[PDB]
């Protein structure tokens, strides 16, 4: 545990696998989404990943994550999804971790995809998060300038709460994801690695951790009529902008 | 994105100071900006970072008839910033004209600190509500970038005047300055003299230092509202979008605070909450109901709880607000922070629109009208009376208050489907 | 009008399912979502 | 039972080892075995109590027995009465786990019984078959309530399946006495006058119900605790307290009502007529505000059937057997002291 | 539920600050509030708790004429409180006049302590009969109290006035003020001076200083009173299930105490009830029955004597009492009180209705009779005279306290069947 703790740094892998995967970080992820923006807009068949890469390393030199270890950020570098014919960037975009050493016995291929899934929900939610919070943007900027008109009062009247009954839902769904998916298992994920004294606790700990998660989002299999339900929200959003 | 500050006024460039001191302490830098060795965290919003690790903060520094503004000048933290942006009545119209000559180097000012960012989300100021030389100053930069920008933000916080009413014409610059803010801010943050009065007279036994102390409590909240800012969160990390949720409707922009401890020299969520929940732990003074609630918390928490917490917060109903559709409360963590002694480990911080302080604006409302149905209360001065000659505009703030309290008593009805 | 029509429509829709989903997990989104009591009151 | 005694330390940890070992042979006259014996068996006797009252201890159990069983503290019970019985009042099918169970840590928490980490074993269950099943189903909240509570297992050697399901019988007859008597305090407020006989019938219920509490509390509840109490600080081995606390079980299971051939009908139908007259009265009071000819002529056929169950009730205490306690209290310079005189 | 405490007068004043001293140097707390760590307990029900466990008791503070109730000001429990609450003759009808004119500013004090309550149990008053700024004024507050809500419960404890007969009036005064008492509260704890002043000639030797031993031992009453509330107990942790059994009648409800030691610087169950049933450890002054008797002891008792005990006292029938009907005695278990030194372990604590104090009525009666046949002691003072201009509303008392006595009178038979 020492030797693997120190020479191959492990700890601080789970730590950042939390942070940047999982959502545990965030200026990152927030400048890397808004630098990101213009370029997932358009269809990700006129985009390579090394158009990626560059503009992912300016996102990690101005924001907090310059302050962490070279390794871990080049350990994790980015990925799309291979071509379909109604290819957005929201829609083909990844970020993969991958073993460098001999965490492979720690973690797995398959906990990587679960990782990426979680991490495709997540992504998906700030995206419609951040359509919604340019909705409130298009609400404070053009009200100001209709006073001038005094007949279309009941309309921008009314799209301001339909607008503002779905800011709650995703104000209460970033909040839920806040509370109860990541720092329940993230709490009893620490405390059975830092007080084990063998590796197979660590391992059937970090697995049961993120086995609970995916039952506790809408990922699991019995959940997914819940899920579709969810999927139904978000068309709303888009029709909204509109 | 980069936040700019601005300040302006006694008050608020007392407040700012206190605020960059808050920050000074709270971080691990030195006064002269320099970072501490033994301290990781992003200053990059509030601050400029430069060479040696010198956050320089964006905060551009405005003065008339300096005092404090000298005190502000000779100063162990006057090597943390200098900007070079230092440029020289108690009166709305004074100030106003004061801040109408020199618009234009001011405006300089304002864009090369605009140049210095590469992006920008938003402007804060510090201001005080009928300040005397803040008042009508403040109005007019408000005006000016109004005009300017509408791709950007505006956040206020500023307090509501109550001096347990020599100085007459108060209502009326007061009144001003809010029919400004009404019409060319986006989102109001206000806060009172007399509820900070009651939670320092309880904390404490001051009487006569209170502004210090308000200074203190004005620091605290400053940085718990940016705190998921500075400190690395994940959501709401943009100012639009912690405001988006909060304010439906233009006109009804205006923001209340509450905070847990009254005293800061376990507890739960559940406690906390409740706490919360008074308005004596609330900084601001028919039923009234809140549209929507906002909450952070910061401290040593058990995740599990706050599910429970809030399904028996539903089941007590322990708050009473039904605007007329499904807005509630927003509760959200952030991190307890390091570099400081945490005691008193669980705190929160608490932000919805409710409908109660209209009863304020009406109390002022009701001091306004009487003082206008007697007309001898401006005093003739030669500063209103320039600028209006009719003094009509009075009249215009004033239908423009009746329309936000009949949106607000409007808004307290569940028939508020329409006109919303 | 429409518009809104369809989303008191479609949020019901998701709460009456939310129902019966699970014990503790998936139940507790139900009482985040409502505070404001004419939820499953326009029921 | 001294090798049975090693298991159950061993099985909740660390087998301990004898302190010395002998070579043990039958020899003629030579009774030298005898007191081997019985220094192990002792031994065995001292490390497993010494397991049992620090490690996963019975006292603090006793005090959270005596706690919401036995009801030591009730602040926790003014708190959970006051808040639940307008939820609590609508019968069974109409109410569901999750609201009181909620308002079960609502009361809970709130309250100062926030001393020791074994005040959230308690859950709220039912009874469906309430008085049949000792030798509602339509109600609940009324006449089916129970507080639910987990083991461990050092505590389960002590308590068990039969110790928890006595303590959820006599809890429900203590709560059939603590719902009439705030039914009748909120009666009392109703009035803070011409027809008054009904003031006079609701005093000598409440203090009839009264003087029932205090004869229960001072004559059941703590004297077999403290006799407990000291049982339990001279017990020589686990079984020596089994024996302790099932006698004391027994004792305060017969002590109350509970035992009886009969279960005592009288009871029944005495607190069945008390809770008709406090509803008919709120009932008439409300359509008054918002005949006391006819209401008279109620008042006296519950009073009627008050003092018939009150004189069967008394007979049938005085045959029994220490019992004459409220008895003792009620007729001082005697009133229901003898009313139908026999022969 | 919650009980709000209410004080006012001179002796009122004197009596409550003696209640939270008491109650200050009995929990484990700090004299401005701070829970000690060395110390669990319920102080919810007359304390607000805090986040610092600031135990800020609810004691609005009504004055008039200060002179002692500036020594409350100045004091080390002045940390303890500071709810903002504090607001300025020797006659009945001044005080009423006095609190007749501030009646709103002193009603919304009042609803501002409710709005601090969650839920409500009762008000105690601390209120001293014919006190003089304190009479007259308790009147009308607490007719502006049973106007106000008829949800709630009122408990008053309050002493005699024996002076052994300048002040004349004083019996018209204690007069009208019982009057109040007797329609407009629902359960009265009356004392006597001269009763306590023969316990305190019996286990001291002091004359002068009196009240200051008064206020000792009604503070010794009033924690043993309320023991079951702030040590948690698990019956009649309400107000309203102490009282319903002992007043079956809304006219006869005023209650008698008693107390085991009269010097307090073993005894078993039957010593402590056989002293109880003394009237000389009773601290108020035809054969005269109880309706019904209440007894709490607070100490280290064996639970089987008890039995054994109330078996005995019926056999030696050492109290005489039989109303008509099957009301008897009611003894009770508390804690024994931890965090002070238990000396003189086992104590007991006595409640009862006896008709023997309409005597003591009477008494006062006979005077006031006397007075009003020479009509020369209300001394012509103009309160009275702008109140009634007919002084009709002493007859209407007279009738009412004829009325009282007669109920008194009637209520020792055992034909008491009828008009109870």
């Amino acid at each position: 545990l020492d030797v693997l703790n120190k020479k191959y740094s492990l700890l601080d892998h789970m730590q950042a696998m939390r942070r940047y995967l999982l959502l545990g970080q965030g200026d990152f992820i927030r400048h890397l989404m808004d630098l990101l923006k213009p370029e997932l807009v358009r269809p990700a068949t006129t985009l390579y990943q090394h158009n990626l890469t560059g503009i992912l390393e300016t996102a990690v030199r101005a924001t907090n994550a310059q302050f962490d270890s070279p390794e871990i950020l080049r350990r994790l570098d980015v990925r799309l999804l291979e071509v379909s014919p109604g290819d957005t960037g929201w829609d083909v975009f990844s970020l993969d971790y991958h073993v460098d050493g001999p965490i492979a016995t720690v973690f797995t291929r398959e906990c990587m995809s679960h990782y990426l899934r979680v991490f495709n929900f997540l992504w998906r939610a700030k995206r419609m998060e951040y359509i919604l919070t340019d909705i409130r943007k298009g609400h404070m900027c053009n009200a100001k300038l209709l006073r001038n008109m005094p007949e279309f009062s009941g309309v921008l009247h009314q799209c301001h709460i339909l607008a503002s009954e779905m800011v709650h839902f995703i104000h209460q769904m970033q909040y839920y994801i806040t509370f109860e998916v990541l720092e329940c298992s993230w709490d009893e994920l620490w405390n059975k690695v830092q007080q084990a004294q063998d590796l197979d606790h660590i391992i059937a700990a970090h697995e049961v951790f993120l086995d609970t998660i995916i039952s506790r989002c809408l990922l699991d299999s019995d959940s997914r009529a819940l899920l579709n339900q969810l999927r139904a929200v978000f068309d709303q959003i888009i029709e909204l902008q509109n | 994105r980069e936040i700019i500050t601005l300040q302006l006024g006694q008050c608020g460039n007392q407040i700012g100071f206190e605020f960059w001191k808050q920050l000074c302490a709270e971080h691990g830098i030195s006064p002269e900006g320099i970072v501490e060795e033994f301290a990781t965290d992003r200053k990059d919003v509030f601050f400029y970072q430069a060479d040696d690790e010198h956050y320089i903060p964006r905060a551009v520094l405005l003065d008339l008839e300096p005092r404090v503004i000298h005190s502000i000048l000779n100063s162990p933290y006057a090597k943390l910033y200098n900007p070079e942006n230092i440029y020289l009545g108690n009166n709305w119209a004074s100030g106003f004209s004061q801040g109408e000559k020199i618009h234009e180097d001011i405006f300089d000012i304002i864009d090369r600190e605009a140049d210095g960012s590469d992006s920008l989300e938003g402007f804060v100021l510090c201001h005080s509500i009928a300040g005397g030389t803040g008042s009508g100053l403040g109005s007019y930069l408000l005006e000016r970038l109004n005009d300017r920008y509408p791709k950007k933000l505006v956040q206020t916080y500023s307090v509501f005047p109550n001096q347990d009413e020599d100085v007459v014409v108060q209502p009326y610059n007061s009144l001003l300055t809010l029919k400004r803010l009404t019409q060319n801010a986006d989102c109001v943050v206000v806060l009172d003299n007399t509820a900070l009065n009651r939670i320092a007279t309880d904390r404490l036994h001051i009487q006569n230092p209170s502004f210090s102390q308000i200074n203190q409590l004005v620091s605290t909240i400053m940085s718990a509202s940016t705190t998921t800012l500075r400190y690395p969160g994940y959501m709401n990390n943009d100012l639009i979008g912690l405001i988006a949720s909060l304010i439906p409707t233009p006109r009804l922009h205006f923001l209340m605070t509450g905070y847990t401890p009254l005293t800061t020299d376990k507890t739960t969520v559940l406690d906390v909450m409740r706490r919360l929940l008074q308005p004596k732990n609330v900084m601001v003074s028919t039923n009234h109901c809140y549209i929507a609630i906002l909450n952070i918390i910061q401290g040593e928490v058990d995740p599990t709880q706050v599910h429970k917490s809030l399904q028996r917060i539903r089941e007590r109903k322990l708050a009473n607000f039904i605007p007329w559709g499904p807005a509630s409360i927003q509760v959200a963590l952030s991190r307890k922070s390091p570099y400081l002694p945490s005691a008193h480990r669980v705190s929160g911080l608490m932000m919805a629109n409710h409908t109660s302080i209209s009863s304020l604006f009406e109390r002022t409302c009701r001091q306004y009208d009487k003082l206008r149905k007697r007309e001898a209360f401006l005093e003739q001065f030669r500063k209103e009376d320039m600028f209006k000659d009719n003094f009509d505009e009075m009249d215009t703030s004033r239908e423009i208050v009746q329309q936000l309290i009949d949106e607000y008593h409007a808004a307290t009805r569940p028939d508020y489907i329409s006109w919303g | 009008r429409i518009l809104t029509h369809f989303y008191q429509g479609i949020v019901q829709q998701f709460l009456v399912l939310l129902t019966t989903s699970s014990d503790e997990s998936l139940r507790f989104l139900s009482f985040r979502l409502d505070f404001n009591e004419h939820y499953k009151a326009r029921e | 039972s001294t090798g049975k005694y090693l298991n159950v330390v061993r099985e909740c940890g660390h087998d301990v080892t004898c302190p010395v070992a002998k070579e043990i042979i039958y020899t003629l006259k030579e009774r030298a075995y005898v007191e081997q014996i019985e220094k192990a068996f002792n031994y065995a006797s001292k490390v497993l109590l010494d397991f049992l009252m620090e490690e996963k201890e019975l006292v603090a159990h006793l005090r959270s027995i005596k706690r919401y069983f036995l009801m030591d503290q009730g602040d926790f019970f003014v708190h959970f009465m006051d808040l639940a019985e307008e939820e609590l009042r609508k019968p069974v099918e109409d109410i569901t786990p999750p609201r009181l169970e909620a308002l079960l840590e609502l009361a809970l928490r709130m309250s100062t019984a926030n001393t020791d980490p074994f005040k959230d074993d308690l859950k709220i269950d039912l009874m469906p078959h309430d008085l049949i099943t000792q030798l509602e189903l339509a109600l609940s909240g009324l006449e089916a309530f129970s507080f639910d509570y987990i083991v461990k297992w050092p505590l389960s050697l002590i308590i068990n399946r039969k110790a928890l399901t006595r303590y959820q019988m006599l809890f429900r007859h203590m709560f059939y006495c603590k719902h009439v008597e705030r039914q009748l305090c909120s009666v009392w407020i109703s009035n803070k006058q011409w027809f008054a006989g009904a003031f006079t019938l609701r005093q000598r219920m409440l203090n009839f119900v009264q003087n029932i509490q205090y004869y229960m509390m001072f004559e059941v509840m703590e004297p077999t605790w403290h006799i407990l109490e000291k049982n339990l600080k001279s017990a020589s081995n686990i079984d020596d307290v089994l024996g302790h606390h099932t006698g004391f079980l027994d004792t305060c299971l017969k002590d109350c009502m509970l035992t009886n051939p009969e279960l005592l009908k009288v009871f029944s139908k005495l607190m069945s007529v008390c809770v008709m007259f406090t509803n008919c009265m709120q009932k008439f009071t409300q359509s008054m505000k918002l005949l006391v000819s006819g209401f008279e002529a109620t008042i006296n056929k519950f009073d009627k059937n008050f003092s018939a169950h009150l004189l069967d009730l008394l007979a049938r205490l005085s045959i029994y057997s220490g019992m004459a306690s409220v008895i003792s209290r009620l007729d001082f310079n005697g009133f229901y002291t003898e009313r139908l005189e026999r022969l």
